[PDB]
DNA sequence: GTATGCCTATAGTTATTGTGGCC
RNA sequence: GAGGCCACAAUAACUAUAGGCAUA
């Protein structure tokens, strides 16, 4: 006999006392008819004036207020399994319990809170009052309490049948084995008879579905898994709501369809916009939307997890801070695929985003398979040891190996560690006004040369990069630069191959063409020669 | 049992469990099964809504760590103001101290019934294919700060016989650890520890070698424009920690737009400023004193080539303590070793644990910190971007 | 002198929309 | 009685810590 789980309201709260609105006569006849049945079966009990509580009828009755007053539970659907995680099986059936909640009793002291009324037609007259004796539909606690009952109901069966795999999922059981179908079918029926001891019904053999099973949007076979087919509409006018669900279907595709990119369409959704705003697509979105539309013509599927083999993860650069990966155990039979896009916009170089992608994949591998994959990365082992020994933060990757599939991941330039003998020394500075958003950039050289341009609609940060833009533009193949901007010096040591600002990858092209660049920093406002002179020129009309 | 409560407005811990590898999940089911037989924990239902992360550690088989950082916070009045364990100032002055695990000394003591629900933890399952196994403690948990606070009484009564026969030796307890303060020599120390291990079975560090170290500036024959520019930037920045540092006479030398490679002769006025800047660094700092009422903070910088610099402080730029640590090894293994070394250092000296600022991405650290962890405590930590002048400044410490 | 004002990080958090679900 | 609940994603908004710049 299933024992009740003791349940309490939240400290300080009392039970619901919501009023019953009058209802149509055709509605009342339907309630009294199914309420008298549930009474006949012992699922509800008539009550009288001793009960102060009430919830209104709707899922038979609506328990909003009661759920707000009910204690919390440790919720059972912490996360969904992913299809990739599951092992291949020989025989799989899905049973759905059909009197699930009706067969779990409700803690005796809690029943008084579930009271509800069927009102009278004439409404001058009082109504029939009832309360629940079993877990009610729509009550916050029903799923976790039912799941706890199911788990102990299945523990004897699980111990007696080690090789069988029962996965509980709401009202459904999913059962798998490597037994052959006949001996599978025998075990399924013993399980039906077991569940039936506690009054839990299930479809007989003639009524059980066959593979594939539709579950959580997946299509589950015994030897493979896929997603249900992904339709994306073709329009000429595109509203922001439409682009929302485009990005949603693509993000859902990207788990099995490789090489999907959405960062171009997400960029259209930046900033506020009423949902019917008819936003015109940027054309390099249509590029990406083209690539995506044809990638979905392909047929795809995922395979299940063989524990006896290694996991392999291989990552490709799709460009513009977009990356894509595949996980497989045997070549060209993928378990799943995914994407990674930095979209902070932060200036980050490809070596770093790569390391970020592997850290996302490592986390996901431990959730799905309980172990970390071996990596195949488009980066040379010395190029990586170059960056991650000069970099300030720690990291760590598990086993990885180089794999030569372009575009590779290289450090585009290399600044000098010491100053370049015989190279012209430029001293740069910028300055801007907040009030008039107006400013100047410039430089001053030890060989006597100087230059000052006036910019419009800038910030102090922008002018300090412009000044570096000028020194690199008006100088030879070997330069020493000194700036006082810890910002400019910093954004250049970290070498952001992508960016949203034209000025900064502009500067990165200049640094690419140059043969030897040494970049140094002095503090502003200290009477240091060179910096003092240029700061005087740049801040003249500005401050 | 002693009644425990929370602050009157606090809720129980509701911390999500970080995902675990299958090797550690198997190891945890083994450990918790035996603990369930022996009465130490009990399976619980879904009517208990509290949770506290659980991990697996090697620590010289396997071992269960329960990260009670959040529950300790919510009971801090209980184990600090009420039953707290006072600190021995003499402990850091011992020539040598060694560390003892007394974890198994809690399992006998029962735990207040109305308080056990707050101690719930969840062994998770791979791929969420299984609900998750939910225990709760019936005895005093290793890693809850209330545990030594409650075992406090019975710990004085279990050591007074040894402490009466050795009233010179100071011994102090933080969490599941005992610290043995001695001045005896290496031989007459280890004999004493294995004696106390037999006195208790009935029922390797030296704080003097730790020394705040001086900064040393380059010593050069030919100073260059660049050399000086690098040095005033560093000194100008360190005048926030040594306010008697000046750069006026070094900047006088950089008059006009000079090429970076040009040699500058040190005038006598510069050569003086430099020579006392050196003297301010080769001697201690002043006006910096420990404050019992403020949190300690510990910041680590990656220096490269397997070496690291740390500072323990309570307000920016006022370092109670600084030092260096250096190394088949990776950053995370090294970082994890520094954090433990810095913490036990901070434990003996002040009887508190510092809150760490770590130069690593949070995701990465959550993945691997459990690999080489060996302590029963886990300290508070957060994730920071080290600014370049901080790395450059503490490089220049000297080596022991 | 001591305070405000604006940006960037590393994190935390509440809300909307969406994809895939469920009740 | 104007659906709630889960995972993921995008967008927006605000708490802390550190850093920077600017101005009074
Ligand atoms: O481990 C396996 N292997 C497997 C292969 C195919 C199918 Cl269709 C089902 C499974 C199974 C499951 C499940 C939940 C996602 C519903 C089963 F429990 F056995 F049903 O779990
Ligand atoms: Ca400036």
């Amino acid at each position: 006999p299933i024992e009740t789980v003791p349940v309490k309201l939240k400290p300080g709260m009392d039970g619901p006392k919501v009023k019953q609105w009058p209802l149509t006569e055709e509605k009342i006849k339907a309630l009294v008819e199914i309420c008298t049945e549930m009474e006949k079966e012992g699922k509800i009990s008539k009550i009288g004036p001793e009960n102060p509580y009430n919830t209104p009828v709707f899922k038979l009755v609506d328990f909003r207020e009661l759920n707000k007053k009910t204690q919390d539970f440790w919720e059972v659907q912490l996360g969904i399994p992913h299809p990739a995680g599951l092992k291949k099986k020989k025989s799989v059936t899905v049973l759905d319990v059909g009197d699930a909640y009706f067969s779990v009793p409700l803690d005796e002291d809690f029943r008084k809170y579930t009271a509800f009324t069927i009102p009278s037609i004439n409404n001058e007259t009082p109504g029939i009052r009832y309360q629940y004796n079993v877990l009610p539909q729509g009550w916050k606690g029903s799923p976790a309490i039912f799941q706890s009952s199911m788990t102990k109901i299945l523990e004897p069966f699980r111990k007696q049948n080690p090789d069988i795999v029962i996965y509980q999922y709401m009202d459904d059981l999913y059962v798998g084995s490597d037994l052959e179908i006949g001996q599978h079918r025998t075990k399924i029926e013993e399980l039906r008879q077991h569940l039936l001891r506690w009054g839990l019904t299930t479809p007989d053999k003639k009524h059980q579905k066959e593979p594939p099973f539709l579950w959580m949007g997946y299509e589950l076979h015994p030897d493979k898994w896929t997603v249900q087919p992904i339709v994306l509409p073709e329009k000429d006018s595109w509203t922001v709501n439409d682009i929302q669900k485009l990005v949603g279907k693509l993000n859902w595709a990207s788990q099995i369809y490789p090489g999907i990119k959405v960062r171009q369409l997400c960029k259209l959704l930046r900033g506020t916009k009423a949902l019917t705003e008819v936003i015109p697509l940027t054309e390099e979105a249509e590029l990406e939307l083209a690539e995506n539309r044809e990638i979905l013509k392909e047929p795809v599927h995922g395979v299940y997890y063989d524990p006896s083999k290694d996991l392999i993860a291989e990552i490709q650069k799709q460009g513009q801070g977009q990356w894509t990966y595949q996980i497989y155990q045997e070549p060209f039979k993928n378990l799943k695929t995914g994407k990674y896009a930095r979209m902070r916009g932060a200036h980050t170089n490809d070596v770093k985003q790569l390391t970020e992608a592997v850290q996302k994949i490592t986390t996901e591998s431990i959730v799905i398979w309980g172990k970390t994959p071996k990596f195949k990365l488009p980066i040379q082992k010395e190029t990586w040891e170059t960056w991650w020994t000069e970099y300030w933060q720690a990291t760590w990757v598990p086993e990885w190996e180089f794999v030569n599939t372009p575009p590779l991941v290289k450090l585009w330039y290399q600044l000098e560690k010491e100053p370049i003998v015989g190279a012209e020394t430029f001293y740069v500075d910028g300055a801007a006004s907040r009030e008039t958003k107006l400013g100047k950039a410039g430089y001053v050289t030890n060989k006597g040369r100087q230059k000052v341009v006036t910019l419009t609609d800038t910030t102090n940060q922008k002018t300090e990069l412009q000044a570096i833009h000028l020194a690199l533009q008006d100088s030879g193949l070997e330069v020493n630069i000194v700036t006082d901007s810890q910002y400019a010096l910093g954004i250049i040591q970290a070498q952001p191959d992508q960016s949203e600002s034209e000025l900064v990858n502009q500067i990165i092209e200049q640094l690419i063409k140059k043969e030897k660049v040494y970049l140094a920093w002095v503090p502003a406002h200290k009477g240091i020669g060179g910096n003092e002179q240029v700061d005087k020129l740049v801040s003249a009309g500005i401050r | 049992t002693v009644p425990v409560k929370l602050k009157p407005g606090m809720d129980g811990p509701k911390v999500k469990q970080w995902p675990l590898t299958e090797e550690k999940i198997k190891a945890l089911v083994e450990i918790c099964t035996e603990m369930e037989k022996e009465g130490k924990i009990s399976k619980i239902g879904p009517e208990n809504p509290y949770n506290t992360p659980v991990f697996a550690i090697k620590k010289k088989k396997w071992r269960k760590l329960v990260d009670f950082r959040e529950l300790n916070k919510k009971t801090q009045d209980f184990w600090e103001v009420q039953l707290g364990i006072p600190h021995p100032a003499g402990l850091k002055k011992k020539k040598s101290v060694t560390v003892l695990d007394v974890g198994d000394a809690y399992f006998s003591v029962p735990l207040d019934e109305d308080f056990r629900k707050y101690t719930a933890f969840t062994i998770p399952s791979i791929n969420n294919e299984t609900p998750g196994i939910r225990y709760q403690y019936n005895v005093l948990p290793q890693g809850w700060k209330g545990s030594p606070a409650i075992f406090q009484s019975s710990m004085t009564k279990i050591l007074e016989p040894f402490r009466k026969q050795n009233p010179d030796i100071v011994i102090y307890q933080y969490m599941d650890d005992l610290y043995v303060g001695s001045d005896l020599e290496i031989g007459q120390h280890r004999t004493k520890i294995e004696e106390l291990r037999q006195h208790l079975l009935r029922w390797e560090l030296h704080p003097d070698k730790w020394t705040v170290q001086p900064i040393v500036l380059p010593e050069k024959d030919s100073w260059t424009v660049n050399d000086i520019q690098k040095l005033v930037g560093k000194l100008n920045w360190a005048s926030q920690i040594y306010p008697g540092i000046k750069v006026r006479q070094l900047c006088k030398l950089l008059r006009g737009t000079k090429a970076l490679t040009e040699v500058i002769p040190l005038t006598e006025e510069a050569e003086l400023e430099l020579a006392e800047n050196r003297e301010i660094l080769k001697e201690p700092v002043h006006g910096v004193y420990y404050d019992p009422s403020k949190d300690l903070i510990a910041e680590i910088q990656k220096q490269g080539q397997g070496q690291w610099t740390y500072q323990i402080y309570q307000e920016p730029f006022k370092n109670l303590k600084t030092g260096k640590y250096a190394r088949h090894t990776n950053d995370v293994k090294q970082l994890t070793e520094a954090v433990q070394k810095i913490t036990t250092e901070s434990i003996v000296i002040w009887g508190k644990t510092p809150k760490f600022k770590l130069p690593i991405q949070k995701e990465t650290w959550e993945t691997w910190w459990t690999e080489y962890w060996q302590a029963t405590w886990v300290p508070e930590w957060e994730f920071v971007n080290t600014p370049p002048l901080v790395k450059l400044w503490y490089q220049l410490e000297k080596e022991p």
